[PDB]
């Protein structure tokens, strides 16, 4: 039903959220994910609806380590391949999906010439392609724009989206990442101008890479620097409607033309929020972040330097309130400022904040959403510990610890003859800790080969040959195999046959090379500018020594680490200096060097041996070493050239341990693992609000070893698809500072799913959750038991794929048999049609490929102990279909993937007598659209001889619990269209059009055993087929104006909704009353209309309708806004008037000439203030968040004025604190007035007090201050004070202070007056509202008349006597606590309290008052429902959930006994 | 303990939708016996509800309800067993156009003989469509217009008023109601209601025909009565000034809560009738003092917040002496079914429910010897009791069916031998059931309603008399054919609430009068006293002000 426009003044205030930030849920791809919405104005209703995300996959850029802040794009493919900017370079969708040339409807390849734009002439012409992604999710239309002429220009893209929006990326240099050596040669296309229907733009400016504020060591090291962009302003809000992107015109329109900017800071203003930033930026220029990086995937040098510091909202308040523009500076309205942990390897964001300003320029904030990371710790590196796993060697006996079969954790390689390999995997090992490895039974190696000095070989196998295998030789005098093993993908790709540096670094081939590390391989040879020489004392390898991801060129001396960034296809660029290493020339031995990436930061580090001392050199960025970590070897320990020593990944974690065998010495056998977790990854988030969230990573290896125990202990054959470790969601705990709760959701990982083929993460094919509640109280008083959720979702690959229905739970014979992937072709000439078919094994890669993280079925279980525990609450599950979409490409099929068919199960934890529902989507059309859809309720099942359900019902209730309703099968069909506009260079699909539904009933006989398909709904003989009776259930059609008749323009206006409220079986209602003329003439008079019934067979006859949602509307010029509404046609019109710029409406007059007059407050665009039909003032005051913090209103009673002094009268300062707002006295001139205290919950501490604690005159202060352990504002960070104290530690003077410091939950204060200011009577009310970190209500405080109450302590806690009894006293200081509620982490009330007076507004414990104050328990079930109270007095209410009834037992019930 | 295995249970189809309601019903007389009572829903082929039965009547076939809908589950047609048979119709804005009622059948087909047919009328466009009139025509008869609304303008005068858009005259069954004044809080400040002449002549009867307020207010007698309101920033009413000129004033405390109330009778001075007034922590009234010096003290359960304890005392210090007048104490069930009650002066009342938290046994004291219950006030005992033995204990057991009709009271009081049972006949086809004494043949009852299911016989000799809309019209007291008859009439405002109630006695004729206004009773005698009777609360305190006929 459409919405009538209703002008009122912002009626709230009381609750206290955030920005509506939340973790992701967690998936079959295992990352943790994060977001942010950014807190800016929407405009008039078209903006940037950016977010500031984070994923635990995701690398560096310029918002830190996993964030990103971007709009669209388009790139070249790099990951099979780095382009080479010829016409075999291939697109990427902005969803990351390969693109190819598409077909037309002809079926030629969609190609076009251009000179014409949206009506807009182009300066000369254009070759127009169409391209299409692999996979449709959104069917978005692409196109490639290239100039005819290659030098008239630059090509750019078009995307046009199904809303209605057309959007332009890369048309001007700012929007496109380019070769810094050749602008042409471009890697991306930057999202820069979107345009809607209604004339409104949004437009993206960049700013490109440059060399501000950069050493000069940092310039001559990347010349090539100016590719990268990043996101500098976007202007939205266009005063000027234009349908056209403004992009196509001979200049951009002005910057005064935009009433909104988003600016973005990248250093160049000060961080204080004592500051106010102003729109213009300078001279300061961005800083430059510590940690820079490059990028080699588009065979380009990208430098990546800047990182974003302030997110900036901007208005023309003179330009929205129509005063004069001249000279008008946008003021600032909300402020996002982003704090960053610099680091010279990872810099990590650990803090956002709201800030705003007052008039008079004082800063008022928002409490600040803080980050952290689990860290690489020098001091907390694990020491040496005996490597009993290698007890069976002798101490002489060589091995390498290497994953040679590709499970993600290494293995034992070791010669036992010698001339005979063997390998012992990496498995489980018993009883000791959850991610302890042992090694299995030895295996045999396959015939090793063995000719050009080094040679290929497939072991797995999988018919990969994925190892390169060496020999050393030969010298001296010694007759002699031993040989070396490499991974393929350590060396280069184009290894075997090199063109360009590699191919002159090389020459005939290499004789040797030796792994040093999990991915770094030493090089050993035969005997422009400037590779090195291999064969001095020098080392050269293949390690990622950028960061990059991509095996690099490096050289180490005992004075040099020189670095040739692999550029692709054999191509090697300029050499870059890493200083920080050293050893003297007298004792620097290649052999001793060892290169892993020891921190997880992506960069391979140095890892020297000395004879007592491995020195560890951590790369930082790739531009530098840090100072040496010195690790002694253990106590005994002198390692020389007998001895063995290799860093590898024995963990799993992606990150190298060490390995040293020392002969001569007992035990033998060592390890140094230098970090149990993978740094770098987001493990903490807290909101300073009483929310904290602590993440928990486990290694895809691990999970796999875990899995390959169970699989072999099931007798099966364990299959890993998965060859390296990934980094896994596996616990989140939700933390409820307030209560002290917690939520504890964990996570399985199973059926790892990398496809080799195409080089691609697939994800994971079984994830299982429990969800476990943790409360603070620590007894069984509310006893909840944990729930668990499995479910299943392809991966695309059948080896996987088809072994996973075997594991789903088979409890239930009699449900229907496991739904199967379908593949259709398409056939719209003209209205189109899916056909089943079997793709070619080929075509089958892809079409499978399609379905990657489809959710295939879910089972809900309660783990409780209960007999019933192990049958599941409910399940559901989905069929998907592939339409396989043919284009330029004979080889690859695109994909459309959709659920066709889903259905559900309730069991209630009983087998043999669920509730089936199952939904059928039977056709849509080429985009994706339901035309003919169906609901099935299937009947009961047959009453079995005996009760499934307890004896502790009544004993007649199981037969009582059937009704015949319950046997009939029931099939509601569902028909819709749609209006689709594509016609010229216009892009709208999906409008809605018209619908009907039809009603089947069947007797149970009729229900077919093994279910419905598609294929048995769209049989000759189906259900619902054109044969079949039928009740019509209705229709519904959308009606457009302005439109081809009632068809939609671009515009899509709607002129009203027809639904059908009587046809001729429903008129039945009037028969033994009223006739059929009077009955006519009723309903007509009653405002129904005939009209054509929909979709219609056989003559069918006109339906009664009813008609809604009139509206009239403006032209281009007023951006098509709506100027009048009325719910029918019998009534009158309500008149919109519109403020200058159609922002919003600022008067509104109904059909009995009635007025109401709005003014905006334009930093927010809500009203201020309101003249009604009356001509009385209502007015508020709006704090520099939108808040009410004041209200009044005014006008005339019997002819005389009343009551409330206007502002201009008398106006009212709101109190700045909550002891002043309540010490106020009367004869205030407001109704309301608000303080709201949003960050109460970090304790308050002042510079003048820390420096008196510590007497050192404001040292600790200031260094507090800088690294935001506490605001400049005076609030203590959290997390800030959890990383100064793991950093420095914190005086014991500074514990005590902060002892001293109270908290209070973030609470609202709103007074209410009781009578106009002129009154001595009036009475200022008081009430204050209590929020949690999660934005849920608390409890609230009403002041109330002086009485007897409890009494709070300073602590927080109830005042008792020595016994333990609350003291009861009488005070004027009372208020009235109403429902206080103890909430779970999923926001459910497990504790309600009945009222409760106190001596104070102040939040009282929860310890207290689970100790001395009545409440009801709440007991919830997996599914969220409540199943059980215990009342205070102690009585029970229970109730118990079939899937056919529900039995509700009250106290009395239940009392007995 | 009379109580294990009783849920309550719902049973639903494979669409979500409640085809059974499932009771278990246990008297703790026979406390092995168990009747599962089951009410039935039947949904039809569009998922809306068709049928409802309850446990009696399903097992003798008879349908309880049934309904006829729309395309979306309105309901246009209704059968009701109890409330007969009725027609309703909204339009596309969602108003209400039409309800015909009083409808039956016998014949098989619907008997419209006495259908009364309601219609309403709105404003057409291009104005917003508000209300504009009720219609009301019962069936052979003339059509009457019973309501319309009148609404004022955009003028300058309207706007000070704050009366633009607002129903400024409501002419309903009684005559006329003006809106003289609004708030700035958009409450009435004055409103001003005016009788239709000679409401005392019950065949007069309210019809505004056209568009003519002219014409319409000559059909209303003189005198004009005003309520004068005066409220507060918030909204509430503050003062309030009745038709006569008394004032009732009132003061709330600094949560908003009435703290205090004061009474100035027209001419006279200011007077306390609460004094303090103070609450729980749940907004419950807890003390209550009032002008009298008399002090009530609520006492509740802490975990339940239950009324356990009603104290109304004179406090020590009282002028008449310290005195507890009444103190009542309840003792409930886990389920909060009053179970006890002690009043502190011995005397206790028990109680006893079933499964289903119906009253089956009473326990109480009465005047013994009464006599039998009946439509009469025992005769007052005067004065106050010192001794207590003027009272004698009885015991009531109440007996019920299967679809909750109370079908006996069985009295017995056995030390002065007053026992009695009343008995209710409950039809066979539906819930009317009526005393014995009317009937005690089941298959008669029902004659004994309308159509819509109101009684047309109150007592043997004593007739009911309907509205259209189904108010009670009149009570025939004593019938002396023609035509002179011992009777009580009522009217009723728009909506239908009670404004005028006349009795009538033959002796020349004992008329007595009942005038009913905002916080006023105006009640004259003739046959002349002339009592106005100020309200106070909301009805707790009563003024009796007589401007006549003192006794
Ligand atoms: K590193
Ligand atoms: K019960
Ligand atoms: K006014």
């Amino acid at each position: 039903e459409m919405a009538i426009t209703t002008l009122s003044l912002p009626k709230g205030g009381g609750a206290i959220n955030g920005m509506g930030e939340s973790v992701g849920q967690a998936g079959p791809d295992g990352m943790v994910t994060f977001s942010i919405p950014l807190p800016f104005s929407a405009g008039r209703g078209v903006a940037p609806a950016l977010s500031l995300s984070y994923s635990s996959g995701a690398g560096n850029g310029p918002f830190g380590m996993g964030w990103q802040c971007s709009a669209m794009s388009i790139s070249r493919r790099t990951q099979k391949g780095v382009p080479q900017y010829n016409e075999d370079d291939e697109f990427l969708s902005p969803s990351g999906e390969v693109m190819a040339i598409a077909l037309n409807d002809s079926g030629f390849e969609d190609v076009r010439t251009a000179n014409r734009l949206q009506g807009i002439p182009l300066p000369f012409s254009y070759k127009v392609t169409r391209y299409q992604p692999r996979l449709i999710q959104d069917f978005i239309k692409i196109e490639y724009w290239q100039p005819v002429k290659q030098t008239d220009g630059t090509p750019f893209w078009i995307i046009y989206s199904p809303d209605g929006q057309t959007h332009i990326l890369g048309k001007n240099s700012h929007s496109r990442v380019a070769n810094a050596e050749n602008p042409s040669q471009i890697a991306s296309w930057l999202l820069e101008e979107t345009v809607t229907p209604t004339g409104e733009h949004i437009y993206y400016q960049y700013s490109g890479e440059n060399q501000v504020n950069c050493t000069d060591a940092e310039i001559a090291l990347h010349p090539q620097d100016s590719a990268q962009r990043y996101l500098a302003r976007i202007d939205y809000g266009n005063i000027s409607p234009q349908a056209s992107l403004f992009v196509l015109d001979e200049e951009l329109p002005n910057l005064t033309q935009w009433l909104f900017h988003l600016v973005f800071d990248y250093g160049e203003r000060d961080i204080s929020i004592n500051k106010i930033p102003t729109f213009e930026g300078g001279t300061t220029g961005w800083l430059a972040r510590p940690d820079m990086f490059s990028r080699y995937d588009f065979g380009i040098e990208i430098r990546n330097r800047r990182l974003c510091h302030q997110v900036l909202g901007f208005h023309r308040l003179e330009a929205l309130n129509d005063r004069d523009v001249t000279d008008e500076i946008p003021v600032l309205v909300n402020r996002l400022t982003l704090d960053y942990d610099l680091n010279n390897s990872v810099s990590t964001l650990v803090a956002v904040r709201q800030v705003a300003y007052e008039t008079d320029g004082s800063p008022i904030t928002q409490p600040p959403l803080e980050f952290d990371y689990q860290r690489f710790d020098t001091g907390s590196i694990p020491g040496w510990q005996e490597m009993p796993q290698l007890e069976a060697f002798n101490g002489y006996q060589p091995y390498q610890m290497i994953d040679l079969y590709g499970e993600g954790t290494p293995g034992i390689l070791y010669q036992e003859t010698p001339g005979a390999w063997w390998y012992k995997s990496p498995q489980r090992q018993i009883g000791g800790d959850s991610n302890a490895v042992t090694y299995g039974a030895m295996k045999a190696l396959p015939k090793i080969p063995r000719l050009e000095g080094a040679t290929l070989m497939d072991i797995n196998g999988d018919g990969r040959l994925d190892w390169v295998i060496t020999s050393a030789g030969v010298r001296g005098f010694h007759s002699i195999e031993w040989t070396h093993f490499t991974p393929l993908n350590t060396l280069p790709t184009e290894y075997f046959h090199p063109k360009a540096q590699l191919a002159d670094l090389v020459g005939a081939g290499l004789s040797d090379l030796v792994l040093i590390g999990p991915k770094s391989v030493r090089l050993y040879a035969n005997q422009n500018v400037s590779l090195p020489v291999i064969g001095s004392r020098q080392l050269v390898a293949f390690a990622d020594m950028l960061g990059s991801g991509q095996q690099h060129l490096v050289e180490i001396t005992a004075d040099s680490v020189k670095c040739w960034p692999n550029m692709g296809h054999g191509r090697f660029g300029q050499p870059l200096t890493l200083e920080g290493f050293s050893q003297p020339q007298t004792s620097f031995n290649p052999d001793r060097v060892f290169l892993a990436d020891i921190d997880g930061s992506g960069t391979n580090d140095i890892i020297y041996a000395h004879s007592e001392c491995l020195e560890i050199y951590l790369n930082e960025s790739g531009n530098r070493f840090s100072k040496p970590i010195s690790l002694l070897l253990p106590d005994g320990v002198n390692f020389d050239n007998t001895c063995q020593l290799q860093a590898a990944d024995i963990q799993g974690l992606g990150i190298a341990s060490l390995v040293m065998t020392v002969p001569h010495m007992s035990p033998t056998h060592w390890r140094c693992d230098l970090a149990l977790n993978k740094p770098w990854l987001l493990n903490v988030m807290n909101n300073n609000r009483g929310a904290e969230t602590c993440l928990f990573y486990r290694s895809s290896a691990q999970f796999w070893l875990d899995e390959k125990q169970l699989v072999e202990a099931a007798g099966q054959q364990p299959e890993c698809h998965l060859p390296f470790p990934m980094h896994l969601h596996w616990r989140s705990e939700i933390f409820d500072e307030i209560t002290g709760n917690r939520l504890t959701q964990e996570q399985e990982y199973a059926h790892g799913s990398w496809d080799g083929q195409e080089r691609e993460f697939r994800g994971f094919g079984r994830l299982i959750q429990r969800d476990t509640d943790g409360f603070a109280q620590g007894t069984v008083d509310i006893p909840t038991h944990p729930s668990r959720t499995v479910s299943w979702f392809a991966t695309g690959i059948p080896e996987i794929d088809t072994t996973l229905s075997a594991e789903f739970w088979r409890g239930d014979d009699q449900a229907f048999s496991p739904f199967s992937p379908r593949f259709t072709r398409w056939e719209d000439s003209e209205a189109g049609s899916d056909v089943a078919f079997i793709p070619s094994e080929h075509d089958a890669f892809w079409l499978n490929r399609a379905m990657k993280g489809q959710l295939l079925r879910s089972e809900l279980y309660g783990d409780d102990g209960t007999p019933e525990a192990e049958i599941p609450y409910s399940v559901t599950e989905m069929r998907h279909q592939v339409r396989a979409l043919p284009t330029t490409d004979a080889t690859v099929p695109s994909a459309w993937c959709s659920t066709i068919e889903t259905r559900s199960y309730q069991y209630q934890r009983v087998a043999a007598d669920p509730q089936c529902s199952q939904q059928v989507v039977i056709k849509a059309d080429r985009y994706g659209s339901p035309l003919l859809s169906v609901a099935i309720n299937y009947p009961r099942r047959k009453k079995p001889e005996k009760s499934p359900y307890p004896d502790d019902l009544p004993e007649t209730l199981f037969d009582s619990s059937y009704d015949t309703q319950q046997q009939q099968l029931h099939l509601t069909k569902q028909q819709q269209n749609y209006f689709h506009l594509t016609n010229d260079d216009n892009w709208l699909l999906g409008l809605p059009k018209e619908q009907r539904n039809d009603g089947y009933q069947y007797d149970q006989e009729r229900a077919p055993a093994n279910g419905f398909t598609l294929e048995t709904l769209i049989a000759s003989n189906s259900l619902i087929g054109s044969n079949q009776p039928f009740t019509y259930l209705g229709q519904s059609r959308v009606a457009y104006q302005g439109g081809v008749d009632e068809q939609p323009s671009l515009q899509a206006l709607v002129a009203y909704g027809e639904t059908a409220i009587l046809d001729e079986k429903t008129l039945q209602a009037f028969v033994g009353v009223l006739d059929s003329k009077t009955r006519d003439e009723l309903l007509f008079s009653a405002g129904y209309q005939l009209a054509p019934r929909l979709f219609r067979v056989e003559s069918e006859p006109d339906v009664w309708v009813a008609r809604q949602g009139y509206s009239e509307f403006g032209d281009y010029s007023q951006f098509w806004r709506p100027l009048s509404q009325r719910s029918t046609l019998l009534t009158g019109k309500t008149t919109l008037k519109w403020d200058k710029h159609y922002c919003v409406v600022i008067e509104t007059q109904d059909a009995a000439q009635l007025v109401t007059q709005a003014r905006y407050d334009y930093r927010f665009l809500t009203p201020y203030s309101l003249t009604d039909a009356n001509d009385n003032q209502h007015y508020v005051v709006l704090n520099p968040f939108g808040e009410v913090i004041a209200s009044r209103f005014w006008g005339t009673e019997a002819g005389k004025d009343a009551g409330y002094s206007t502002p201009q009268a008398k106006p009212f300062v709101v109190p700045a604190t909550i002891e002043a707002a309540l010490a106020l006295s009367p004869g205030i001139p407001v109704a309301h007035c608000a303080i709201f205290e949003p960050e109460s919950w970090m304790q308050k501490l002042t510079q003048h007090d820390v420096s008196e604690r510590m007497a050192d005159n404001g040292t600790l202060w200031n260094a507090l201050l800088q690294a935001r352990f506490v605001t400049e504002d005076g609030y203590v960070c959290a997390l800030g004070r959890r990383r100064w104290m793991a950093r420095h530690g914190l005086s014991v003077l500074m514990l005590t202070l902060l002892a001293e410091i109270p908290r209070t939950p973030p609470h609202s204060l709103t007074i209410t007056t009781d009578r106009y200011d002129s009154d001595d009577q009036q009475q200022l009310r008081q009430r204050i509202l209590f929020s949690d970190g999660f934005g849920r209500l608390l409890q609230s405080a009403q002041r109330v008349e002086a009485g007897e109450s409890w009494q709070r302590s300073e602590d927080s806690s109830l005042v008792v006597n020595v016994s333990g009894t609350p003291a009861l006293v009488v005070t004027d200081n009372r208020w009235a606590v109403s429902g206080r509620t103890e909430y779970d982490g999923k926001g459910q009330g497990i504790r309600v309290y009945q009222p409760y007076f106190l001596d104070d507004w102040r939040y009282l414990s929860d310890d207290s008052a689970r100790t001395d104050l009545f409440a009801d328990t709440h007991i919830y079930d997996p599914l969220g429902r409540e199943y059980q109270v215990i009342t205070a007095k102690g009585y029970r209410r229970e109730r118990q959930y079939t899937p056919w009834f529900v039995v509700n037992q009250d106290e009395n019930d239940t009392a007995a006994n | 303990q009379l109580f294990s295995k009783t849920p309550s249970v719902t049973v639903f189809d494979n669409r979500g939708l409640s085809v059974r309601d499932i009771a278990y019903r246990r008297h703790p007389d026979t406390p092995k016996v168990t009747e599962e009572c089951i009410t039935y829903h039947q949904f039809d082929f569009r998922g809306f509800l068709a049928q409802s039965l309850d446990p009696r009547l399903n097992h003798k076939e008879v349908t309880n309800f049934s309904y006829l809908t729309d395309l979306n589950g309105n309901i246009i047609y209704t059968q009701s067993v109890d409330a007969g048979n009725t027609l309703v119709l909204n339009d596309t804005e969602g108003r209400s156009v039409i309800a015909m009622t009083n409808i039956s059948r016998e014949n098989g087909k619907d008997d419209l003989s006495l259908a009364v047919t309601r219609t309403f009328q709105y404003e057409n466009a291009p104005l917003p469509g508000r209300p504009l009139s009720v219609t009301e025509q019962v069936n052979g008869e003339n059509a009457r217009i019973t309501e319309h609304f009148v609404y004022a303008g955009n003028t300058p005068q309207e706007k000070n008023l704050n009366l633009a858009g607002q129903c400024v005259s409501y002419y309903d069954a009684a005559g006329l109601i003006q809106t003289d004044s609004v708030s700035l809080t958009g409450k009435p400040l004055s409103v001003s209601r005016k009788l239709l002449k000679n409401l005392d002549d019950t065949n007069i009867l309210a019809d505004w025909q056209g568009n003519d307020t002219s014409a319409w207010n000559s059909l209303l007698a003189t005198e004009i009565y005003t309520t004068v309101t005066r409220t507060d920033a918030a909204g509430a009413v503050l003062t309030t000034i009745d038709a006569v000129g008394n004032q009732q004033r009132v003061a709330f405390d600094i949560a908003g809560q009435l703290s205090a109330s004061w009474l100035t009778l027209k001419g006279g001075q200011e007077q306390v009738i609460i004094k303090v007034l103070t609450y729980s922590a749940a907004g419950q009234k807890l003390r209550e003092e009032g002008g009298n010096g008399v002090v009530t003290t609520y006492t509740y359960e802490a975990e339940t917040q239950r009324l356990i304890g009603i104290k109304t005392e004179r406090p020590n210090g009282h002028a008449a002496g310290a005195k507890v007048l009444q103190d009542l104490r309840y003792e409930y069930d886990p389920v909060g079914n009053v179970l006890s009650i002690t009043n502190d002066a011995v005397p206790e009342n028990a109680y006893r429910y079933d499964s289903l938290y119906q009253l089956v046994s009473a326990s109480g004291r009465e005047v013994a010897g009464a006599g039998q219950q009946g439509s009469d006030l025992p005769s007052p005992l005067v004065p106050l009791p010192s001794d207590s033995s003027v009272y004698t204990n009885y015991t009531r057991t109440y007996t019920y069916d299967s679809a909750g009709n109370l079908m006996r009271i069985r009295h017995s009081a056995p030390a002065t031998n007053n026992n009695y049972t009343l008995n209710i006949t409950v039809s066979e086809r539906s819930n009317r059931g009526v005393m014995s004494s009317l009937t005690e043949n089941p298959a008669d009852v029902d004659a004994l309603f309308t159509a819509s299911g109101s009684q047309k016989c109150l007592q043997q000799g004593q007739s009911l008399i309907w509205t259209p809309r189904g108010e009670l019209r009149t009570v025939l007291l004593v019938a002396r054919g023609e035509t002179a008859d011992d009777s009580e009439s009522y009217r009723y405002d728009g909506s239908s609430q009670r404004i005028l109630k006349i009795s009538s006695q033959q002796t020349s004729a004992r008329v007595q009068r009942a005038l009913y206004l905002p916080g006023l009773e105006w009640r004259t005698m003739t046959g002349a006293e002339n009592l106005q009777v100020i309200c106070i609360g909301e009805a707790q305190v009563r003024v009796l002000h007589w401007e006549s006929g003192k006794p």
